[PDB]
């Protein structure tokens, strides 16, 4: 790398930086580097889960103040965080700001307590349908509108590369739920999530409603779920089917 | 006060900013409070009698300069604090771990001596000296906010780059910028900045794109020349960024068509050795020019 | 100061907002597709459901004929192009070695001239896999302009969705169905596990009020049963 | 090399005919298809014709003739060489081409072009100005020269109120004229030539930094241009013309004159195109880009 001849220089040269890393904390010292290169204090990421459907959890890692995360969390202020919420209806950058939190003013007042004064926040869906989201922040300068599309710019690339790289070395925090289906029971799955029932599986597969039943038994016991419908609604929800 | 751009005269230059010595290489003095007072910019030594002449109009005792600030440590920048020192019984001298310790490097004091020796004007008497490793000196570090005054709270920022020590100092009270050596030496007669990379470019690179982020500068004060003000002092960092991938991308063009170092640095020695005939001998101004023409020629990004 | 690319970035975007119509939208992607040195593009939206029929729409500049051929034979379903999508967000430079597994649809699309070309996927904020697709007939993909042109793709296609989102196209629409505070409650909690009588308890209502509502949601979403309507609202960002 | 610099061909498909100095570009559409770029100078026909039989065996294929602005070192050739060529379609922008139409310009032009003849050589045949075969184009038209030929025209008015440069999209190849400047073979940088209006000069510049990465970077004077001079040669082009006028606004808050800086501009640059341009012009070019500057750039504080 990351230098200075122009944008795609260096776009290569973090490329080249990232590829030989085998270890998750490099990965995020390097992102510290470049965002500090940016000229922000502090940085975080945030994947938000699809289910519970009730309390969808919502990790973070980053180095904002730990008694900023402690707080965070004991409160559960992720859940309706604003700038993460953003990205369920946007794929557009959020720059913060008070009109942006007038929905959560307890959050935003202790954030710029602990000098989160200033900062943006990028959301990217991952395909697996997981909500992942980059914030950066500092503490005095506000971002002017060439800087916000520069860090735009910048801020998509590196969340983008790093989604990647820690799905390849498959972190907990993006783990969600290690689940695997068999090529059966993910095509049963897809017909009872159509509303097929066991005899019609039974007869649209050419095997017997017994089969089927301990198909979904299994499927039942993988998910550790209590019946069929939490099954499909988390394999929809986990892009599973 | 001033409708000019640039204030280059001994005296007053802000309401709390004097000019002393010579506008080459000045001195400058901060008043912290009534009976309080700092300096930045360690100067060349020859001018010692000069500076402390004009210290004495500002300041009705030595013992209230409190402060000395340097940026780094070219013999141009701390040539005065082992003749000036001993007259200042409450001062504290400000640098980088790495200025301080090369204070006590008996080679690089040594090459400050001989350079500083070399400057004198006929028959000049130099007077009494101090030791390099007896100077009342603090280390500082990046970042760390100097508490000078109350209305004089000065950051340190690294500048490596210039030198393997250049630091600069950031007060944000007035969005003013003791730069030093950071951003080169300013072309007095075309307005532009001359780069002075003689270590590293890469860094030098960096921390100019690291103060281009700062505040809109109001005063600029690079460590010869006096005081930037207005759009000048504003873009001064993205301005020496710029003249030094000028430069780049004229050495590498020269070395396109089977040029050699020293020839373009005879070139730029022609083109700007004379704004520094008074305190650098010319043939150190040349070596310079090879230097960072070198220090160009090895981390510059290539045309392929 | 900061990269000649926010130019042509900022430049996009000025000329397509003021935008209110989806032709002069695709119209200005086009511009900028042939502008790189393709012939020509498309965009594919592939829905989540049917699992087993999903639907694929498209629009682009390929040849009409060619679109008849692959709405014929329901290339969308098994396009390798597409279907990466749904397991990575990197760009796809067209090769023999992708397209192993769906021979005929390659072999025919060389035919008809599609012998080069790139395909970036993206996902909608509603669960969506939205595709866009450059082509030319000759001039293999060199690496600079590989990457080059992949992030160029990823700044068009996210703005494209962006603006059709709030032209409300069509082909983004999905199956139109909208549930109150309560209702939707209810099936989330459904869709987590709990049963009528264990819903009823923690809504502090009847068993009966809550097989009602059950009945309500399943009658607009034409279900035979909760389960689909469950993973239906799961796959739609509903709950 | 990094830089090519000679008569003949460039590079698989195109050549460089007459002086490098005042260069006429030729397109091999197809096998039987010709197209040509810029209009070059009257001094330079009787080298045109010559270098060009080396490589077009038939000069009746030439189909298209396109002209970037109307100053006289490319455009001066339309008396020469076009009657010759008849199935051949102008294409020039409404301003070119009305400039054509008038009588002062073809005037200025004309006297122009012939204060560079040599004291030998003798005129070839003529004919009139708004007799051409004409076509106007416009801002983004796209042309479909050939199969492996499509260009598309881009309206960069700032060197002159008419300027348009071309892009080849299959090859990243910008024929840009004057509208960066002229390179300083020496020091590898760009000269701006302001002749009209700055703001459109800079805007354009702009517009011409948002087209993909060059690979060949070709100008009205020196030749073709490669590698990292053909990328960022319009992000350079916009830092000198800047570089320009802050030294102006430096030297005019000292109390210098125009006059000061345009002398200085002459004796270190004129030297350049003096086989091209009588020192004069250049003294009063760089008097007018001066003026321009000084009167739209931006002051300080
Ligand atoms: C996952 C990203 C969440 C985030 O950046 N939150 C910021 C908003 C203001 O105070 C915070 O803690
Ligand atoms: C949704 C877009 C998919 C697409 O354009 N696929 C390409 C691969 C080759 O022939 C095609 O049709
Ligand atoms: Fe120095
Ligand atoms: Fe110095
Ligand atoms: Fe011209
Ligand atoms: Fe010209």
């Amino acid at each position: 790398m990351r230098n200075d001849g122009g944008f795609l220089l260096w776009w290569d040269g973090l490329r080249s930086e990232m590829q030989p890393i085998h270890d998750s904390q490099g990965v995020f010292a390097v992102l510290e580097k470049e965002v500090r290169r940016l000229g922000f204090d502090y940085y975080a990421y945030g994947v938000r889960h699809t289910i519970p459907f009730t309390r969808p959890k919502t990790e973070v890692h980053g180095t904002y103040p730990k008694a900023w995360l402690e707080r965070y969390q004991m409160q559960n202020y992720g859940a309706v965080d604003p700038a993460i919420l953003n990205g369920l209806r946007s794929s557009e950058m959020v720059v913060w700001s008070d009109s942006l939190f007038d929905q959560s003013r307890m959050l935003w007042n202790e954030a710029r307590d602990w000098g989160l004064c200033v900062g943006a926040t990028l959301p990217i869906r991952a395909p697996n349908n997981l909500l992942s989201v980059l914030s950066v922040a500092r503490d005095q300068q506000n971002i002017s509108s060439f800087e916000r599309e520069e860090i735009r710019l910048r801020l998509r690339c590196m969340i983008e590369l790093l989604t990647q790289k820690l799905t390849d070395l498959e972190h907990p925090m993006l783990m969600s739920n290690p689940v695997c289906l068999s090529h059966r029971e993910r095509e049963i799955l897809q017909w009872t999530a159509d509303g097929k029932s066991s005899g019609e599986i039974a007869i649209i597969l050419s095997i017997s409603e017994s089969t089927v039943n301990f198909h979904h038994k299994n499927i039942q016991k993988k998910f550790d779920a209590p019946n069929k419908t939490l099954a499909a609604a988390y394999a929809a929800a986990l892009g599973l089917i | 006060q001033g409708h000019m751009l640039r204030l280059s005269a001994p005296g007053q230059l802000d309401d709390d900013l004097c000019l002393l010595g010579d506008v080459q290489v000045p001195v400058f003095l901060l008043r912290l409070g009534e009976a309080s007072w700092a300096l930045v910019e360690g100067g060349i030594s020859r001018d010692a009698e000069l500076v402390w002449a004009d210290l004495c109009r500002w300041v009705a005792d030595p013992s209230q300069v409190h402060y000395w600030l340097i940026t780094h440590k070219h013999y141009d920048h701390c040539g005065l604090l082992p003749y000036l020192c001993p007259r200042l019984p409450n001062v504290q001298v400000l640098a980088s771990e790495r200025t301080c310790q090369a204070w006590k490097s008996e080679s690089a004091v040594r090459v400050v001596e001989r350079l500083n020796r070399q400057l004198l004007r006929a028959e000049q008497r130099l007077p009494e000296a101090c030791a390099w490793d007896a100077l009342p000196v603090r280390a500082v570090a990046d970042g760390e906010w100097l508490e000078l005054g109350p209305r004089h709270r000065l950051q340190v920022i690294e500048a490596h780059g210039h030198s393997d020590d250049h630091v600069v100092f950031y007060d944000v009270r007035r969005r003013r910028l003791f730069c030093g050596d950071a951003l080169g030496e300013f072309d007095e007669a075309e307005g532009v900045w001359r780069p002075l990379v003689f270590d590293d470019m890469e860094a030098y690179l960096e921390s100019l794109e690291r103060l281009q982020r700062l505040p809109t500068l109001l005063q600029l004060i690079p460590g010869h020349g006096g005081l930037l003000r207005g759009r000048l002092a504003a873009d001064g960092a993205e301005s020496a960024y710029t003249e030094c991938l000028r430069l780049c991308r004229r050495l590498l063009w020269r070395q396109s068509m089977g040029e050699s170092l020293d020839e373009l640095s005879e070139e730029l020695h022609r083109a700007w050795g004379g704004q520094s005939v008074d305190f650098l001998p010319g043939e150190l101004h040349l070596g310079s020019m090879r230097r960072m023409l070198e220090i160009l020629s090895r981390q510059a990004l290539p045309l392929d």
